[PDB]
């Protein structure tokens, strides 16, 4: 029941696999992509005192993790190292596969003592915490993150320019704090008319035996960057769509029992195939959109 | 949640004006956002207009932008949809919806729904 | 090669996915369900002295788990805390994603000392141990489980039913012990003619910002309830089907190398799609079910 | 973009899934397999002093793991226990799912000190390390492995003559060392015409009551051996293809964020289904290569 | 292990009676369950009847329920299938199967099989 | 890196002989392997011949085996492809490729490519 948007002629429309997508040419799984947009592009306050009020502690809810494949440059990122008054830690250590959010202009390091009622720290507004192509619902100790939400898209058929290398340099500054007592119309306070994205390498990024992991780039030299300022309606519609899809994603993550979910788009493709070519359809029947001539 | 009740539908000529209403029960009306949905015959439900919990930001669909104005009165627990320069393809069943904080476009995010009213315009 | 049953007009028919699903309409993955049924509904003795004799210790076989999506209310559940004579533990600690059985009426807590030959405790009859939508083959320390078997199933089209909510109170007591020296035909000695099930709510769960994990229900308040006492043949057929399909599932688990398996039904759907639209199917033939007019 | 080969009348022809694969029958997922061919069949030196030179230490690249289904007998296997000069370990402990490579003739266990200048040990030539149906890019401490490469291919539709039981037990010796200061055409130095393979067989391994994990074979009795020597062009073709497919696989592993990848062949099947019957395929057009009557 | 040997098949008129047999080798016959499978021409193998390792529970298919009776004699290592009120759709190849203590419907769970005997009933 | 420049293409009668060349820039020529690819009209690119970084292992496609010989001259940074007993189906665009020490069949493993030359044989 997770909504997904299709893009044609730089226009965004929200539909689903059950709604008949016949002109909407889905030929390969390369057209299925998920993007995670930062929450600061909607105009929310980003300074530490205001950002702290959006996170609270709870016990009795297991954490869940879902991935995303494309991100966005973040102006503000956070790094928590809080602890209990008696010296015990409040935040769990990050798992093996979790890494800090890449492409952060500033990193606010928050450290101090405060009450810790629950086992984990959640987002009071329902948003996610983004950890290097892995969105989680809880905060991990000592790992850089950025608040945001995740949206699912169907890219236009074999155009290859969406999420490319600079269609139309990285320096991070650390700021340290100490704390005590711790169709779619855009409808947000503000929408950013530019989308400076980053995405994982389009596979082939090796020439002189650079594909060997030994003679290879480090974990930070993988990403490919770009910029998509040309369109204004498309990206603000994308932001609003990412705002809306959170409820369904959160309920789905609540229902499932996987620790990390990697197979949402594959299930969507299976649903589409099982729906449109389910069986025993008709030449004149509109259930299977087949063109006789 | 809250209970909703539309009124004001009827038959109007092309180019005329019409105004709808939607009264909500409860005593926490100022904490809810209200939006109007319309469903053409043989079509799915679609977003028309909306408003926040305090006015401020109001959103409109592209098809109705500039012709429809939406307003709310917290003292009477009612919202209104002023309809101007009506056109033949505006015939649909207009529905009243409410949700907590913020206007949303997708119809599955709303908590309370009304039974809807019939608005038809003759050529 | 795991058998799977098809329900039509409250009748159960067993047929593999590779054939006999022509007249059987498959339209989405929502129709694929896996159900875990307890053994106590088959008439087996359930007191502690008799249930203990069904579990033994072996060394040299790695453990595997499967997930199931719907369950059944259990009259008796167990919780082991065995120790070696010197003081060492016999049972491994439960992994992070494993939780106790959701719905139990009595929980028999068994604690004591005894010999522990192998590394893990298995079921001498081949059945599984069910831990909250995760069927394992070994006993974990200090987690409530109910022993049973798992069946794979295809449902009617939608019918907005069949594991809906109450078609037609929770209170579990603790009993503590202490031990030392530790169309198919139903054919079991007994089959329970009522199936009082529980299942996780299908995605759409809550309203009023109760989808936010911070404000949402706890880990044990997400289930729904039901009852299917109307039909007697169908559910005894389901019990027999599960008892039959335990052999293939165990063999498939032993073949695989995944620690946790979640992708059996998806593989079944892919196999069905590849069988029936594989290629060059005739316009008039048994292989290709598309028919004119 | 990972190449896959198609076998027809004991002739190997490499072709991607896009390339109009409809004359090549793909009916079920049982036709998709991956083979873990090892390097020692290509004529590389296997003694310890020369094999050590191919492994180096690198810090900053996370490890990745790939599942493979069928393997080959290895004449030489290795087992490292390297330590730092001050007594600290150099190699990480093997995760729980990792087991030693089966079917080894000799096992060269290497022990001693050396300078360890990185977090993990990689293969300088880009190959993999094989641990019992799980290829990895790093060396784990104390587990037997054999360096090799893995290739993906589509089997013919038959009684599964390929990878069967002896078409036409074992002893591994101890050799201890102490060290200080630690149509495709074949074009390799040498290719071994004979392929002595081992594989795991889903189902068909239960007589009496041997499918029960308690009354079952240990982790070393699962495998089913065979031998294939009648044709030698196909074998050297497979070896050369296995060498070629390493680049695309390493880049794909670099891009992904999953710790262990089990879903490459399923993704290929979904891509095939989406390419072929994706939408509005025409009877007369060669893109929808079907036949009239 | 365990070898099976059917006998008693032949040609009978409609409404007649026929009795089959199945002798098993070995000396652990009392530990095995026995079942009968029939395969109609142009169809798959299907379950007909069965029995446990100690009699007691017996299961019959819906098609043959009430007409067929199955029994075993542990002192002779044989099982029997008494057929009464035969009908023209009972023409098939009847096969004998053996399996560890229990009773099952699916044919993949049985260990030992016999070659089967031919039963043809004429209208 | 490493630029390539083919030459020697043209039109030749059937059964004649032709020789191509491929000069490479840079000064690390001896560290690279060279291969020749041909693309028939309306067909994909395919492998023709190859050689190592030291000229001790040459591989040929089955179609051209025995008729084509490939050699390299490290002192001139050039490679050659001698063609004998040409046939009408050999008409294609022959391309020069370079890659690090080794020899490969698939075209996606090669680093540097030339623009190619046209070879047309007349019946
Ligand atoms: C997709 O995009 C959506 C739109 O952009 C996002 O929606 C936002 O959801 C937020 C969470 O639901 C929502 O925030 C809420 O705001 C409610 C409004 O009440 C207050 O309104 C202002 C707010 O100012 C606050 O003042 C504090 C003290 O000075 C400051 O710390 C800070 O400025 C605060 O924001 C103010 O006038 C009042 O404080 C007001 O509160 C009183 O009066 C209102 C009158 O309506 C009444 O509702 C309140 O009960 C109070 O009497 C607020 O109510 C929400 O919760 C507060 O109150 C509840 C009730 O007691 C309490 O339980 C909470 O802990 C909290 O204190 C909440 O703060 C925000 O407004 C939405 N955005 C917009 C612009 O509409 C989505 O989040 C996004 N999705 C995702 C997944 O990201
Ligand atoms: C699906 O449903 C199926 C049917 O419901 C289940 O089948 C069950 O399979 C198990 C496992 O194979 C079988 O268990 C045991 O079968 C042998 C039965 O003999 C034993 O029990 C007889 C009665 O006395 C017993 O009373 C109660 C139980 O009623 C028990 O607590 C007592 O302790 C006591 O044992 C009796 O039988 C003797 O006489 C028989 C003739 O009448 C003769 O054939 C037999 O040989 C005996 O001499 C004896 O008292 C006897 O103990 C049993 O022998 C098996 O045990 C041996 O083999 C095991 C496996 O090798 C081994 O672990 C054990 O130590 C023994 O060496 C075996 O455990 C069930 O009978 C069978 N059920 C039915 C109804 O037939 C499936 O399990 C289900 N599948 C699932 C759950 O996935
Ligand atoms: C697929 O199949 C192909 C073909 O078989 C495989 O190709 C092989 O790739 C590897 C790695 O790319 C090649 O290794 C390199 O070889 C070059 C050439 O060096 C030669 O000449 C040197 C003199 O200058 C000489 O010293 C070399 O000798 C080495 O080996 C001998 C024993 O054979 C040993 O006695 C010597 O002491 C040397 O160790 C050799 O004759 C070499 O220059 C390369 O070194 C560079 O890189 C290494 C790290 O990788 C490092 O030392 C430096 O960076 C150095 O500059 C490197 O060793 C090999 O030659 C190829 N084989 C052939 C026959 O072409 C390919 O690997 C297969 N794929 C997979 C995935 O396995
Ligand atoms: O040094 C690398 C290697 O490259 C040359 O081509 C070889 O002939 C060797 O003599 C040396």
């Amino acid at each position: 029941s997770i909504p997904l948007g299709v893009i044609h002629n730089s226009t965004l429309q929200v539909s689903d696999v059950d709604k008949l997508v016949c002109r909407d040419k889905l030929s390969s799984t390369n057209q299925l992509r998920s993007v995670g947009l930062n929450l600061e592009g909607n105009g929310v306050a980003t300074d530490v005192p205001s950002a702290t009020k959006r996170w609270g502690f709870r016990s009795g809810v297991p954490p869940k993790v879902v991935n995303y494949e494309a991100g966005e440059w973040a102006e503000n990122c956070y790094n928590l190292e809080i602890k209990k008054p008696d010296g015990s830690e409040c935040l769990p250590a990050a798992p093996d596969g979790i890494r800090g959010f890449p492409r952060c202009r500033y990193v606010h390091k928050v450290s101090g003592t405060g009450p810790c009622a629950g086992d984990f720290a959640f987002h009071k507004e329902g948003a996610f915490f983004l950890y290097d192509r892995l969105a989680s619902t809880v905060i991990y100790r000592g790992t850089t993150f950025a608040e945001g939400v995740v949206a699912f898209l169907i890219l236009p058929q074999a155009k290859k320019d969406f999420f490319s290398s600079h269609p139309l340099g990285y320096y991070s500054t650390t700021i340290r704090y100490q704390a005590t007592g711790f169709a779619i119309v855009n409808a947000q306070p503000k929408c950013n008319p530019n989308l400076h994205y980053w995405t994982t390498q389009d596979e082939g990024a090796a020439i002189g035996l650079a594909w060997i992991p030994y003679f290879g780039p480090a974990a930070e030299g993988i990403y490919i960057e770009g910029l998509m300022h040309n369109q204004d309606g498309l990206i603000c519609g994308l932001r609003q769509l990412a705002n809306e899809t959170t409820q369904a994603l959160q309920l789905f993550l609540r229902a499932t029992t996987e620790l990390r979910t990697f197979s949402i788009l594959n299930r969507k493709a299976i649903d589409f195939l099982l729906q449109r070519w389910g069986g025993t359809c008709h030449i004149l029947g509109p259930d299977c959109c087949i063109e006789p001539h | 949640q809250v209970q909703l009740q539309e009124s004001g539908g009827g038959v109007v000529q092309a180019g005329g004006s019409l105004r709808l209403s939607c009264s909500a029960s409860g005593r926490t009306f100022s904490n809810y956002a209200m939006a109007w949905f319309r469903q053409a015959p043989g079509k799915d439900r679609e977003f028309a207009a909306g408003i926040n919990y305090n006015g401020e930001r109001t959103a409109y669909a592209d098809s109705v932008k500039g012709r429809f104005t939406i307003s709310r009165d917290d003292a009477k627990n009612t919202v209104y949809l002023q309809m101007n320069s009506l056109k033949p393809e505006d015939t649909a069943v207009y529905s009243c919806a409410a949700r907590p904080w913020s206007i949303a476009n997708l119809a599955y995010t709303y908590d309370s729904w009304g039974q809807g009213t019939q608005v038809t315009v003759s050529s």
